[PDB]
């Protein structure tokens, strides 16, 4: 989430994001409820408060919410101590920001978004650039290994896909700004529009990024201007599923039919509908591939039909505990690199050793029955000389 | 979302007399400091929603229905309309010597309207939590008790919060009118230091007020007096058409002209 | 050697295979409990095959 | 109901009124001083008024 987002941030970073025009009043919406009042009492404040009056300051009752209220902002750095007044930086910010100082964009995103699941599954034909092909290969989706050949989809690719369009689109932004960092676009910067949109070189790729991902359109050959459409501020189901493990999906868009066709055996198409069977073969393909039942769960209640809605649970318990129990029916190998020693002598000596491996994290399992620890190679040259003391020390 | 309205008692005889006496308060300052409180309350979110209403001893007016210094639209617009139209209504205005107490029970009846007709046009999907932020600045008129109550019993059907900040003087009709509605009651005395209160006791709303320390309610004297000298009485000799408190029983109550029967 | 997490009534399995495969010397290396086996790098994919009988 | 209880002053308040709000946003500095806000919280606090 965004609140993980901006947790995960230095002071000296924070304080820079802060910018006066709206991340004052990006991050102060995400202040969840009682916080805000809060922010809004000491923004005319320019003498600190002693903590005893902020602790005493919320009924016993609900005081959970005040201390994770107050550790949440502690953690986004608003106020400091300085013995709770706020950062004068940001008081001055939201005063300024506090009395101081459609129909074809929404296709148009759709359309868009569309035709980027189009390539990212296997589609013949889908919208072509470089710069979307190798962003998605880097974001962790993706893999090609052959320039040539058109890049294959990996295990997380299919769970990505399953996902709804909303947190679809918040997880693949925030793979945008972490890559962003990486490549050394400054992730201030682009991060700020984001918080903007809801109210130089960089800020034109970025923008160029966003427009490829049709949450923006300028319309006017790429002018300064902008239109964002509704997803770059952040439906009816479809679906009908039987007792007998048939699907019908009111479904005229190739992309629906891509993405049941990925764990069904599709059997009819008319022109309004599609006929598939979800079977052992098609449910354990997708498993194999990397999907879990509870992504397909998911997408099949989210694009349930209206019919359906009426009876409860929407989706049939038959079809659910099946599609559970076929992903349950595989349970998989593991790869992990190690090496076990032997010879422990005395136990409670054993116990002193297991403490060295398991701070450094070289630790994998450890046997105090048998006395088997198992080492990775990566750190075998600080475990042994460890030993090499403890057996010095005797 | 909440709806929060205004009720500022912009009585012209009461702030002029600050005026002449050149007190370090000022209407100016009082209608800075709402106006801070409005833009705050809609700084919390996007879905809350203010109105202002000013009252004068003649009647009530709304003071509410780019960026030159790098400002938010909405609230340079509503910086804007309110002080244009707080200048004009203070600027004209006709003399009545007769008449000079301020009008608050018809800016409050007005508020009761206009937060139902927001009710009403407002989607269904989206709970609305209306609250009226009176502000008092001068003695109340007895005339007035009727309709008052009638607004406040109102208010009370409606679920709307009626937040009494009376200065200068405690109005004991307005402490009983928030006490039946359950909305606060604070009296600040450091009319410099008001927008404080605002910002802590007032401008927190119903659904955070329960989850709050705020001042505690002051004691409210539900008196009750004969319609003969206007004194408390204990004891009342109502009729059954009436319902007058009296003094003593009597023959016939004067106001009902009944044929009581004795026994 | 490679942590491998599986099911207690599935341990075997790999064991019979040990027994049989004339590869190496020995396939499992160290069998540390019922659900944590040890492997020499090379037959998870050759595994996968085995799925559709199991 | 039942709730219990010079001419040329209305004119002087009228007019100085009418004159006191010739100049107007002045939110920047004149609305609050901190001096006086630390009273209020002093006050707010359970040993204040
Ligand atoms: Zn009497
Ligand atoms: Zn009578």
């Amino acid at each position: 989430n965004l609140q993980e987002f901006l947790g995960g941030l230095s002071p000296g970073v924070l304080d820079r994001l802060y910018g006066h025009p709206a991340t004052c009043l990006a991050v102060f919406r995400e202040l969840p409820s009682l916080a805000k009042n809060w922010v809004m009492r000491m923004l005319f404040l320019e003498q600190p408060l002693p903590q005893a009056a902020v602790a005493l300051w919320v009924k016993k009752e609900f005081s959970k919410a005040q201390e994770e209220s107050t550790g949440l902002l502690s953690g986004l750095r608003i106020w400091h101590t300085q013995l709770l007044i706020l950062n004068p930086i940001f008081r001055q910010n939201l005063r300024i920001a506090l009395l101081g100082g459609v129909p074809s964009l929404d296709k148009y995103a759709e359309e868009r978004w569309e035709v980027v699941l189009h390539f990212m599954v296997g589609s013949p034909s889908a919208a072509v650039s470089q710069d979307l092909a190798q962003l998605l290969s880097q974001a962790g989706l993706m893999k090609s290994t052959e320039p040539g050949e058109p890049p294959c989809i990996t295990s997380a690719g299919f769970q990505f896909l399953l996902l709804d369009t909303p947190a679809q689109l918040w997880y693949f932004m925030l793979q945008y700004l972490q890559t962003a960092q990486s490549r050394g676009m400054d992730l201030v910067e682009i991060l700020s529009f984001l918080f903007q949109l809801s109210f130089s070189d960089s800020l034109l790729n970025f923008l160029q990024h966003l427009r490829e991902f049709g949450l923006v359109f300028q319309r006017k050959r790429k002018s300064r201007r902008y239109y964002p459409t509704r997803l770059a501020i952040n439906q009816p189901g479809f679906i009908v599923v039987e007792t007998n493990y048939r699907l019908y999906a009111y479904t005229e868009s190739e992309l629906q039919i891509a993405l049941i066709a990925l764990f069904s055996e599709m059997l009819y198409r008319f022109p309004n509908m599609v006929v598939a069977q979800v079977t052992r073969e098609s449910v354990q393909q997708a498993i194999a591939s990397g999907i879990t039942a509870q992504q397909i769960i998911h997408f099949l209640r989210t694009r349930a039909h209206p019919v359906m809605l009426k009876q409860t649970p929407v989706l049939p318990p038959t079809i659910t505990d099946q599609i559970r129990l076929w992903e349950l029916e595989r349970d998989r190998l593991r790869f992990t690199e190690g090496v076990l020693y032997n010879q422990f002598l005395s136990q409670v000596d054993f116990e002193l050793l297991l403490a060295h491996a398991r701070e450094l994290g070289v630790l994998v399992f450890e046997n105090s029955a048998k006395r088997l620890m198992v080492v990775t190679p990566a750190g075998h040259s600080d475990v042994k000389r460890f030993w090499k003391r403890q057996k010095h020390s005797s | 979302l909440n709806l929060l309205v205004i009720v500022v008692d912009a009585n012209p005889i009461w702030w002029g007399k600050q005026a002449l006496k050149e007190s370090q308060f000022t209407l100016s300052k009082c209608i800075d400091a709402v106006m801070v409180l409005g833009n705050s309350h809609l700084f919390m979110n996007r879905s809350n929603k203010l109105a202002v209403i000013a009252s004068h001893i003649q009647e009530s007016r709304f003071l509410y229905p780019g960026s030159k210094d790098g400002k938010y639209e909405l609230l340079t617009s509503a910086n804007e309309v309110i002080v244009e139209e707080i200048k004009d209504l203070m600027t004209k205005s006709d003399i009545k010597g007769q008449h000079t107490e301020t009008l608050l029970a018809g800016s409050l009846a007005k508020a009761l309207c206009y937060i139902h007709r927001m009710n009403k046009e407002v989607k269904d999907n989206q709970e609305m939590k209306s609250r009226i932020l009176v502000i008092k600045a001068a003695e109340d008129s007895a005339l007035q008790y009727m309709n008052f109550m009638n607004v406040i019993f109102a208010a009370q059907k409606q679920n709307i919060l009626i937040d009494a900040c009376v200065l200068d003087s405690d109005s004991g009709l307005l402490q009983q009118a928030c006490d039946i509605t359950g909305g606060l009651y604070l009296k600040v005395p450091q009319m410099p230091s008001l927008l404080q209160y605002l910002l802590w006791v007032f401008l927190p709303d119903q659904d955070q007020r329960s989850q709050l320390i705020l001042p505690p309610p002051v004691h409210v004297d539900y008196r009750a007096a004969c319609f003969c000298h206007r004194n408390l009485i204990e004891i009342g000799y109502v009729c059954s058409v009436c319902l007058s408190i009296f003094c003593n029983f009597s023959p016939i109550c004067t106001t009902c002209e009944t044929a009581f029967k004795i026994s | 050697g490679v942590l491998i997490e599986c099911d207690p009534a599935m341990k075997q399995f790999l064991l019979y295979l040990d027994e049989s495969n004339a590869l190496g010397k020995k396939f499992i290396i160290q069998d540390i409990d019922d659900t944590h086996v040890f492997v020499i790098a090379e037959l998870v994919n050759v595994l996968q095959e085995r799925v559709g009988e199991l | 109901g039942p709730t219990p209880i010079t001419s040329q002053d209305i004119i002087n308040s009228f007019q100085s009124i009418r004159q006191e709000m010739e100049a107007y946003t002045p939110k920047l500095t004149q609305v609050l001083s901190s001096s006086a806000a630390s009273s209020t919280i002093t006050a707010l606090s359970p040993g204040g008024a």
